[PDB]
Parts: C-alpha cells; sequence; structure tokens
RNA sequence: UACCUGGUUGAUCCUGCCAGUAGCAUAUGCUUGUCUCAAAGAUUAAGCCAUGCAUGUCUAAGUACGCACGGCCGGUACAGUGAAACUGCGAAUGGCUCAUUAAAUCAGUUAUGGUUCCUUUGGUCGCUCGACUUGGAUAACUGUGGUAAUUCUAGAGCUAAUACAUGCCGACGGGCGCUGACCCCCUUCGCGGGGGGGAUGCGUGCAUUUAUCAGUGGUGACUCUAGAUAACCUCGGGCCGAUCGCACGCGGCGGCGACGACCCAUUCGAACGUCUGCCCUAUCAACUUUCGAUGGUAGUCGCCGUGCCUACCAUGGUGACCACGGGUGACGGGGAAUCAGGGUUCGAUUCCGGAGAGGGAGCCUGAGAAACGGCUACCACAUCCAAGGAAGGCAGCAGGCGCGCAAAUU
RNA sequence: UUAGAGUGUUCAAAGCAGGCCGCCUGGAUACCGCAGCUAGGAAUAAUGGAAUAGGACCGCGGUUCUAUUUUGUUG
RNA sequence: CGCUACUACCGAUUGGAUGGUUUAGUGAGGCCCUCGGAUCGGCCCCGCCGGGCCUGGCGGAGCGCUGA
RNA sequence: AGUCGGCAAGCCGGAUCCGUAACUUCGGGAUAAGGAUUGGCUCUAAGGGCUCAGCCGACUUAGAACUGGUGCGGACCA
C-alpha cells in the first residue's frame, strides 16, 4: 500500500501518535467551485503535490487539454491544441503544446484521451507546473 | 618595503591585505590588495631598523635620554580626568582640565581648552528626562486606546447580541405561519 | 540593473504631469512615498507647473525649505515627496487649503478647499491586519497603519479621519447606492453612484457605476474609492463633477463661452 | 562559485541552452555545513538582505518533544540511526532534516516520573540509591492525591516505547535543518511511525 | 491619384525578362546668398589609446585643544568661522556600446498563498522581576624614517565619538499560571465527597526554532493572521536609546527638534514563474539520458518555489503541428521607409527592457554588484624602472592612431 | 511617434501653449492587432447526451455515519 | 580539333592557414572547511605599601586561566 | 646522425570504463588510433535456497570513506 519508500511519509499537519483508551486526514477546499473529490477524504494515499490533500495553491490560470501519456509515475502529459492566425494569409494554422501536469491519485481511473481540467500552481519541478483539478471522462467510453 | 609582524621569514612575498592588517590602508571599503611585504626576520637586507627603548641603562645619551617632549593633548573624555587627578565621582571636574596658553607673533596671547566629552550636564540630563516623559505617554495611550476599544466593541457587544435577538425571535415566529 | 532607478526621463513620466518635452531630457523623480510613482504628483509640479508659484528648480527648493508647505498636518522640505489623491496641501503664508483630487480628465484639479474642511480628508482602507496581541489594524491607501479601528469597517470602505489628531471620526461602508470616485484607467475621474457588484474569484471584480447623467460606466474594484453615503458626497468636487462630457459637448461649451463673453 | 541557475542546463525536448548573462550573484550557492556530533560550533554567514543564517558545524544538544505527552526538553544527542536520503549520512555521523536520532531519555524519564510518578525504566532487581526519586514517590498531600492518582488513567506508554527507556536512549527526529538555523530540533518518534523505523533498522542488521 | 513606356519581328499578336520612372537612405561629385530646425566613428576594428576631465558630500543638530583666522564678558570647558581627519551616506544611478543571445532576450498577460527590499511614509519602541553616564584604542596633529618611483607607507608620543566594546537604576507594586507548605467550612460510625484560601520558590515582552491544542479577523482557496501550552535563545549572541541642537518656564518637572535602531505595513523595486507570440535552413530526421535527460521520495544549498544539487528509485521527455542541428551582414520592442486594398523591407541609434566594460574566471564591501572610472588571478596587449620593482583598462566627454566608401571641438 | 481637436511660432516644419481689461481657459480624442479577462447574441462550424439503458423524473422502503433543535440543568 | 582570355571543378600532397567547440591531463587564484598560533591582551598569584576586605603605583613568573 | 636496410635491442602489453577514421565485397577494418583507471584497508548496496517470520547457503559486481615518498596488471604473464 503506502510507505513504500525510504523515509515514512504521513500528512505534515495531523499528529497521529494521540494516547489512546482509524486516522483523522487531512484534506482543503480548494476553491473556485471545484468539488474535492470523495476519493481524495476517504482515500488513505499521501502526496505532498495533490491539490487536496498537499501544501500547493492553485492560482494564476485554469486551462484544459486531453491526455496523451501516463508512463511517468504521479504525473501525465496532456496535449493542449489551438489555432494560430496568421495576418498575411487570413487563415489559422493547428498548433500544439503539451505540457506536463501532476496527477494527485485521487483520480484513480483516467485513461489516454480524457479532458483534464488543469489549475496553475507553484513550480512542482523542472517541468511541472500546474495539477489537474478534475477529470471529465472522454466522448463515450462507457465500456 | 615594510615588514609586517608575524610572517616567519626574511625573505620577501606578497600578501592580501585588508582592514585591519599593517602596511596597508585601503580606499574604497572592502577593498582588498596585494603588496609586497617584508619578512620579520632581520637580517643584512633592510634599510632601517625601528629599535624601542625597553629599559634605560645607567648611562645617559645625549639624543634621547636629554630631550623631553612632554604630552601633546590632555584627556578630553571626562572620566579619564577623574583617573588622571585621583577625584572623586562627585567632585567638581570642570576646573582640572589640562588647558595650554598659546603664543604668537602678530595674535595677543590666549589659552585654549578642549571640550569635555561625556560629561555630565543639565541639557544631558534634559534629554534623560524627555525620552522617559515619551515612555511615559505610549503608556498612557496604549491603557487609554485599548479601553477606549474595549468599551467599543462592547458598544458593539449588546449591538451585535441584540439583533440576533431578532432572529431567532422570527424563527419561532417563522415556525407557526 | 545592478539595483534601484534613481532618475526618470521627461518622456517617460506619467502624462496627466503636463510636461513639455522641450524643457530638459530627465523629470523629477518623485522620492518613495505614501503614493505609487504613477498616480502620485511631485510637489515640486504643484508648485512650479500647476500655481505658478515658482518658475526653476531652485524656487522651489527655497519655497520648502522655509517650512512653508504643511502637507496633511505635517510639514515636508523634499521637492519630490509625492502628494497622492485626497492629500491636503494646506498653506500657512497665503491662507490656502489645497485638496488633490481628480478633473473629470485624467489630470489633477487644483482644487480649493474651505479651511474648516481642510482639517479632514477620506482615504480608503486596504486590508485589517490583526496586531501580536489581538489588536485590529487597518492601513488606508496612504498608508496609514490605524490601530483599534471600528469592527465594521471592512476591507473596501473609507474612512474620515481627522489630521491633526489622525483618528478615524466616520466610515461610509460600501455598497450599492453610495457615491464612488474612480481612481485608474480609463473613467480615471469619473463621479457617479455604484449600481451593481460583479464577483470574480480569483480575478478582479468589476462594478458598474451610473454617473449623474446617466451614462453607465464599468470599472475593476480596484481603482473605485467611495466618498460619500447616496448622492450627497463628503468632498467639496470640483468644476465639472466628474461627468465627463462627450468630445461633442466640450466643442459646443468652449464655442458658447467665446461668444459670451466675447 | 557553485551556482544554482535553470539556464545551464537543457531544455524539455533536450536541446542545448547558451548562456546570454555570466554568473549572477543572487543565484548564489554556498559549500554544505555537514554538521556533526560534539561541542557546539556554530559559524554565522551574511545572506541576501543583510541577514544571518546559522551554519551549525558541531551540535550535541537539542530541544526535542514528545508529542503524547505534550512535553520537551533539551536534551543531547547520541548518535545518528537512520538516514532515508543516504546512506552514508549515518556512517559519517551528520544531522540533517527528518533524520533518526538517538536522544538521552533521562530529561523525559525524570519529568513522566515527576507527572505521574511511577517505575519508568529501573529493571527490577536494583533501587534508587540517592533517594531523592523516591521523595518523588510518597509523602503527597490527602487532598493532592486525587488529582495525581487519577493521572494513573492515562500513564500507560507504548510497550515499544518503554523498551527504549531501558536503554536510556530514544528515537528521535530531527525536525529542523540546523545547516540553516544553526539548532538542531525535533521530535520522539512513536506509534507507526516509530514501529516503521524499526522495521527499517533492524532490516540492516541482516 | 488603384498609371506605365523603350527593346526579340519583314511586319503582327504573345510569353517573358532587360532598361527606363518615383521614393527612401549611405557614400560621393559639382555648386552654394539668407534664416529656423537638426543627424553625426552604428556598418570595417566590442581594434588599440598619449593627455585632461567625467563622484563626491556638512547642517543650529556625530566627533574641533591645527591661534589656520578670530570675539573678549572669561576662568563656569568649548565666542564663532574652520582646513585636516574620524564617522555617516553615495559611489549598484547616469553615460557609452550592440559583441554575445533564436521560446533565450523581449512584448502583452498574470502569479509570488513561493521570496528579499536601503530609503520614504505610518505604526510600534516603562509590558520582560534584577546609571547625574561605563571601558580602551585609533586618525588628524608632533617627531623620527625608508624606497629610483606610486593616491606606498613604517616606527615613536599623544587625543575624540552617533567609530569600537560594556552595561543599570527606574517603570516595578504587584499581578497572572505552576509547584503548593498549610489552614477553614458541610456531610459521613468511619476512611470518604464537595466548597475554599494559601506562605515560599519558579516561569511569565517581542523576535528566533520545534512540538501539541481549540476556531479574534481574513481569502475563491492556508499548513493564514491572532490565541493557548511545553521548551529552545546560536558567544562567528535579535531588540528593549550610556547620542545631538535650539528656545528655557515651573526637589525636580516640561517644549521644539535631529539622529538612531528591532519589527509590521508602504513605497521603490528586484528576483523568479504562467499563457501566447520570433528570421533562414532537411545537401539538418530523429533528439535527450546513469557527465540530470523526464518524473517520484528524502534531503543539501538558496532570499524562496524547482534536478538547483546529492542519494535512492522509476524509464521517461521532445519531434513532420518541423524537434534536434546549423546559419544570421540577429539585442528585442515602441517604431521607420514605402504603399489603392493586401503587403514588402528596415529598426546599431536619444523611450522601455536586456547584455558588456580587452578575453574568461573568482570575490570583497553593501539593502542592492559577480561592479570593472572596485579588488584577485590567468591570457592577450602595453607603460615606468636605478633591473630590485611598480603600475594599467576611453563599448564615459573630448582627442589621437588604426580601419575603411564612410562620421565633428583635446 | 502616427492620425487628429484647439492655438496667427509674422507663415510653415514646430511648439503646447496662450487669451482679455487680476480674470478666463488649454494641455483633448481615435487606433494600439494576436493571446488573456468581462457581458450579450446563437446563424454558421465543431462536440456531447438514453438503444447490453448503470436513462431522466416522481415519490418510497431499508442500511451506515453525522449538524442536532430536544431530553430543565448535571450522564 | 587548334589559338587567346576568364570563371568554377577533380587532384597526389597522412596540403596549409584562421576561427569555433571540445575530451583528457596539468592547474593560478579566490572561497569554504580542518588545523595552525606570530603577536597583542586581561584575570589570578604574592612582595613593597600611601586611604578607610576594598583601592593607586611598583616587579615577577606559571602563561596557572581566559580573549582576540 | 649508425647501416644496403631501424638488423639487433627497445617501446607497447592484462583488465575495467570511455573512444574509434579512411576504406569496404557492408561481413569488416578493430584490441583501429587516442585516453582514464588499477594497491592496502574499513564499510554499504544488489544478486539465492529451505519452513510473512525464522533457519541455511554461496560467490560476484557496483559504489563510498580512510591510507601509503603517485606506488599499485609492482614478480610472472603480456
Amino acid at each position: 500500500d503506502i510507505q513504500t519508500e525510504r523515509a515514512y511519509q504521513k500528512q505534515p499537519t495531523i499528529f497521529q501518535n494521540k494516547k489512546r483508551v482509524k486516522l483523522p486526514r487531512y484534506y482543503k477546499n480548494i476553491g473556485l467551485g471545484f468539488k474535492t473529490p470523495k476519493e481524495a477524504i476517504e482515500g488513505t494515499y499521501i502526496d505532498k503535490k495533490c491539490p487536496f490533500t498537499g501544501n500547493v495553491s492553485i492560482r494564476g490560470r485554469i486551462l484544459s487539454g486531453v491526455v496523451t501519456k501516463m508512463k511517468m509515475q504521479r504525473t501525465i502529459v496532456i496535449r493542449r491544441d489551438y489555432l494560430h492566425y496568421i495576418r498575411k494569409y487570413n487563415r489559422f494554422e493547428k498548433r500544439h503544446k503539451n505540457m506536463s501536469v501532476h496527477l494527485s491519485p485521487c483520480f484513480r481511473d483516467v485513461q489516454i484521451g480524457d479532458i483534464v481540467t488543469v489549475g496553475e500552481c507553484r513550480p512542482l519541478s523542472k517541468t511541472v507546473r500546474f495539477n489537474v483539478l478534475k477529470v471529465t471522462k472522454a466522448a463515450g467510453t462507457k465500456k | 618595503f615594510p615588514m609586517k609582524q608575524g610572517v616567519l621569514t626574511h625573505g620577501r612575498v606578497r600578501l592580501l591585505l585588508s582592514k585591519g592588517h599593517s602596511c596597508y590602508r585601503p580606499r574604497r571599503t572592502g577593498e582588498r590588495k596585494r603588496k609586497s611585504v617584508r619578512g620579520c626576520i632581520v637580517d643584512a637586507n633592510l634599510s632601517v631598523l625601528n629599535l624601542v627603548i625597553v629599559k634605560k641603562g645607567e648611562k645617559d645619551i645625549p639624543g634621547l635620554t636629554d630631550t623631553t617632549v612632554p604630552r601633546r593633548l590632555g584627556p578630553k573624555r571626562a572620566s579619564r580626568i577623574r583617573k588622571l587627578f585621583n577625584l572623586s565621582k562627585e567632585d567638581d571636574v570642570r576646573q582640572y582640565v589640562v588647558r595650554k596658553p598659546l603664543n604668537k607673533e602678530g595674535k595677543k596671547p590666549r589659552t585654549k581648552a578642549p571640550k569635555i566629552q561625556r560629561l555630565v550636564t543639565p541639557r544631558v540630563l534634559q534629554h534623560k528626562r524627555r525620552r522617559i516623559a515619551l515612555k511615559k505617554q505610549r503608556t498612557k495611550k496604549n491603557k487609554e486606546e485599548a479601553a477606549e476599544y474595549a468599551k467599543l466593541l462592547a458598544k458593539r457587544m449588546k449591538e451585535a447580541k441584540e439583533k440576533r435577538q431578532e432572529q431567532i425571535a422570527k424563527r419561532r415566529r417563522l415556525s407557526s405561519l | 540593473a545592478r539595483g534601484p532607478k534613481k532618475h526618470l526621463k521627461r518622456v517617460a513620466a506619467p502624462k496627466h504631469w503636463m510636461l513639455d518635452k522641450l524643457t530638459g531630457v530627465f523629470a523629477p523623480r518623485p522620492s518613495t512615498g505614501p503614493h505609487k510613482l504613477r498616480e502620485c504628483l511631485p510637489l515640486i509640479i504643484f508648485l512650479r507647473n500647476r500655481l505658478k508659484y515658482a518658475l526653476t528648480g531652485d524656487e522651489v527648493k527655497k519655497i520648502c525649505m522655509q517650512r512653508f508647505i504643511k502637507i496633511d498636518g505635517k510639514v515636508r522640505t523634499d521637492i519630490t515627496y509625492p502628494a497622492g489623491f485626497m492629500d491636503v496641501i494646506s498653506i500657512d503664508k497665503t491662507g490656502e487649503n489645497f485638496r488633490l483630487i481628480y478633473d473629470t480628465k485624467g489630470r489633477f484639479a487644483v482644487h480649493r478647499i474651505t479651511p474648516e474642511e481642510a482639517k479632514y480628508k477620506l482615504c480608503k482602507v486596504r486590508k485589517i491586519f490583526v496586531g501580536t496581541k489581538g489588536i485590529p489594524h487597518l492601513v488606508t491607501h496612504d498608508a496609514r497603519t490605524i490601530r483599534y479601528p471600528d469592527p465594521l469597517i471592512k476591507v473596501n470602505d473609507t474612512i474620515q479621519i481627522d489630521l491633526e489628531t489622525g483618528k478615524i471620526t466616520d466610515f461610509i461602508k460600501f455598497d450599492t447606492g453610495n457615491l464612488c470616485m474612480v481612481t485608474g484607467g480609463a473613467n480615471l475621474g469619473r463621479i457617479g453612484v455604484i449600481t451593481n457588484r460583479e464577483r470574480h474569484p480569483g480575478s478582479f471584480d468589476v462594478v458598474h457605476v451610473k454617473d449623474a447623467n446617466g451614462n453607465s460606466f464599468a470599472t475593476r474594484l480596484s481603482n473605485i474609492f467611495v466618498i460619500g453615503k447616496g448622492n450627497k458626497p463628503w468632498i467639496s468636487l470640483p468644476r465639472g463633477k466628474g461627468i465627463r462630457l462627450t468630445i461633442a459637448e466640450e466643442r459646443d461649451k468652449r464655442l458658447a463661452a467665446k461668444q459670451s463673453s466675447g | 562559485g557553485i551556482s544554482r541557475d535553470n539556464w545551464h542546463k537543457r531544455r524539455k525536448t533536450g536541446g542545448k541552452r547558451k548562456p546570454y548573462h555570466k554568473k549572477r550573484k543572487y543565484e548564489l550557492g554556498r559549500p554544505a555545513a555537514n554538521t556533526k556530533i560534539g561541542p557546539r560550533r556554530i559559524h554565522t554567514v551574511r545572506v541576501r538582505g543583510g541577514n544571518k543564517k546559522y551554519r551549525a558545524l558541531r551540535l550535541d544538544v537539542g530541544n526535542f518533544s514528545w508529542g503524547s505527552e505534550c512535553c520537551t526538553r533539551k536534551t543531547r544527542i547520541i548518535d545518528v540511526v537512520y538516514n532515508a536520503s543516504n546512506n552514508e549520512l549515518v556512517r559519517t555521523k551528520t544531522l540533517v532534516k527528518n533524520c533518526i536520532v538517538l536522544i538521552d531519555s533521562t530529561p523525559y524519564r525524570q519529568w513522566y516520573e515527576s507527572h505521574y510518578a511511577l517505575p519508568l525504566g529501573r529493571k527490577k532487581g536494583a533501587k534508587l540509591t540517592p533517594e531523592e526519586e523516591e521523595i518523588l514517590n510518597k509523602k503527597r498531600s490527602k487532598k493532592i492525591q486525587k488529582k495525581y492518582d487519577e493521572r494513573k488513567k492515562n500513564a500507560k506508554i507504548s510497550s515499544l516505547l518503554e523498551e527504549q527507556f531501558q536503554q536510556g536512549k530514544l528515537l528521535a527526529c530531527i525536525a529542523s535543518r540546523p545547516g540553516q538555523c544553526g539548532r538542531a530540533d525535533g521530535y520522539v518518534l512513536e506509534g507507526k511511525e516509530l514501529e516503521f523505523y524499526l522495521r527499517k533498522i533492524k532490516a540492516r542488521k541482516g
């Protein structure tokens, strides 16, 4: 399950060594009407970069994209498609920008093609600067 | 090239000298520089040696044991005067100052007295009486404003509850409608 | 650069100072103070380019070192002091009191006020700080940290402080119906009633302001400054009353004034 | 000197950046403190803004806290037993944040035996000779007895926790960054966290 | 003003280019009376530089025993100017240049709830439980000197602090929590239960570090602000005033300032980040990676966020929507030239931003510099020498050389 | 800067001034794409919904925990 | 094919030259750390004493201690 | 430079980690060329059987610290 690292990982705020005779998970409201998912409150995972159970504050911009890869752990890369307008030829051109977003494990089931809504936060790594806020399941794909 | 104390050689070396070292005077603040200073070990490769007599012998040299030049200036700090003339912590100290009569051509003889520093004067006590008065008004201001504010949120005490006295009073009237 | 800036070029100065670009290369760099460099007005400009009391740069320095200009109950001797918005500039020699409030344009108007109105001024609170021992604080828009305020004075209100005593007397709550004095942007200098408030979580909240003549405009909440209850202000307004008559009417108003006096 | 910049390394695609400005002062990095155990030796360094950081180089005492008991006493550090980051930091005993250290139990045992006055530690067969802690056991007033003996409701401590009170060494975790704050503070391991590191410590023996 | 004409043919109609035509700068030639504006060593050589100057600064208010001048009412010290020196502040702005640099710089847009900030402004500054003013150096100055030579300094006598150290009475008389000697009241056969006070000692301000406990005031959202408890308090120690000038009125009390600081705001910023945007090139199609490439965990360092770095793991990341590589006679932008409508070309150049001071590198001081009209190296170049050494940085203003088609007054 | 309002710099290029026998006024305005923010429109062009119904509504019945208002106060 | 001129190309020469980027060695200098301890202090120690254990002066040595 | 002629002698040498051209029958060239490392000692990590824990078992690789007059394929082999 959890505690698969050298250090004992735990939510740094809650105190789990009160004298007795389960555990009070910590989770915060994220704001902007984003409903904290059920598993972020009932699940027992521990991630410091989760927007619901970690020390990251969502701010700045709120974008959206589509998932393309998940081989990276705790992190996926989405693809933002847009149309750049060139003045001379009064036309457009498809352009794409793939960015790496942190996927907190509160979103258990999410596949390639699902549309996620990301939110800017402080730099989590060398390239990651966004966090997955909500996951809209792809078109159809009810099977 | 002068010789720096404690270098343990007789040759010559170059050293980074800073604020505090010898043989160097910094121009800008925090400036350092290389300087070729000579070793401390005395040898034949010197031009001058500065010697200072520690204990005077039995004989008397006509050059240094002869001409005595008195102290250039007297003590200037007030406390240093008390230590010089063996004076008490209470007696006057102003008349015990070492003044010097200055005499030259073209001017009539005056006598110059240095200004005694760190001496207790009523100007100081007037200065000391002022800051403690400022300490008084601050304490006064703090107890006044906090107590004034104390009755003021208490002015909103019965102003905040008396409105909720109307909120649940309708909550029972809303139940009977 | 390798540190903070200290000069200001004559061209890069804010335009509402109305500095001509033929006199000198530089501009009076406002020393740091209670207002930002853009919204401020260096008193070297208020005396040389607004009242024509002085002519050169040396001349205002001679004036200010006479201990003659009293800003908000305090006398300053720095010519580049940033006299911002609603700073009462009182002068004891001529017995005159000035209050820096915006013209209907973007410029600062030279408002002459009666002396008994010069002993107070309005300020916009910015946040409600809580001191290290449960001591409430508020910071006005001119950086006046006033401790022990009234509990009801919230973040976006205005307060009527008295200059000589530095104490709050009364405050206007921010809500629809109160007057406002837009300070910054396109509507800088408009005076109207507030009709609607639009919430935008995270971004800036925009507030709709109806003028006295019914041409309603909109501005973000940061650039708004209430000045009065209902439609009657607490400050003496300049000419125009902050309406910004359209450019069609500055032409007929000016041309009617030509042949009216002749 | 050693700088901590982003532009000296490759881009996300893998392309090489080309530096457009030489090393800047605000991108400074300093040599690591690598504080050890021993008599207190702290060098203060001036940092950005005319402030000071405290480079602890050798530390012996530390203000550790006992969570469940809501107690904390400045005890002396004994040894470094475990380090998640680098296995070489326990060999060369170095104190950095989040390190399992050993501290003396006496500043805590004498508290628990003054608040609860029970036989904490003290393996059976030998008794206190100076008789001072015996003064802590008896001669209470009858009125104060009933508030004292109701402290026996929560006088129990974990079997794992009292076991290391026999040796007099408690396992504590460092919480302050000593190469920055100059102090080496922390808390006492308890419950699952204590039970976890014991599994990681014994597994090192083999 | 959305415009064309000559030239292939024996002649014709075409395709089609060549040549005319008009701006716009750069040079150049010839010529030149007045007057108002005004660019001007960018292009080649970010090549090299003689000389001169370009950053210093004193108020009544930090230190005044230089008669260096100078007042006489002096013995109650210093009239009052004041060179010098110490101290404080600034020297990190400005000015110059465009070599580097192709999602970099830069622009618009936002974030700092991820950080620092001299100064200004406004708050704070007898909360903390034990002196009517403390300590010893040093400069100027006197004298003795050295070296061919410098804004080189050595030695000896003195002598100041708002320099450098040290440190208190007062507020302070008790309060508030913890130890609690002990004492008192009711009931109980009785141990028992409740209601109390309480000597004595201890801890008791903010800031710092860590741990734990409840929701004064906040935000869209805090692990926020405030509150409580247990401790910690860096000797290369966080403050809590051993300063200064004018009036002076009532044992001592009072005005007006100046300076000084801890801390919070504020201003000035700075520093990183978000989204979108950049020229030519495929005779550049794959690139990056245990020499960090992409993530995870824990740290180290840093003002802070982050592979910034380290350890241990994972095997990723980018690309035909042009990655990567190369070129640029590429600083970016606001803009400029030229146009009917579209465009094309330029932007070294006075505004903003960046970069750099011969080339790289390292660093002191400070709030702020990887500073160059600051240091330390090496490389290149070059000056003075007594041959031992010393000293240098015009892409500042002038000026000279060089270079050139090409650019002004020491 | 460009466009552009006002203004006899003797005109103009300029400049931001100036005008009346102390007063009277100016120092406007427009455009500044592309991206981002705000409000309206719903043609056009994309995209989605329920056909193994895990569909929508309407009331339900049970299960688990929980704000509690309540049990006069003390559990 | 032959004459003349010019511009590019192939070409032995492990051709040459000038830039750029570097691998590896050696590595100045600063910075940090661990030491170092020149030199400068003060305390303590007693003897000689003037004032009523405290003080001012004279010398010493352990450098016994401590600090830079 | 000796000599007809580098004859003879010498240099090179193992392994590990890097790196490797012309040319080519595409297989090669190739141990191309050219570099770096190598001792002793004290440790850490990883790699298995038998009944989560306990009990047995072997060798081998990588990394780190310390250390010696920079010496370490110390002879041999090459």
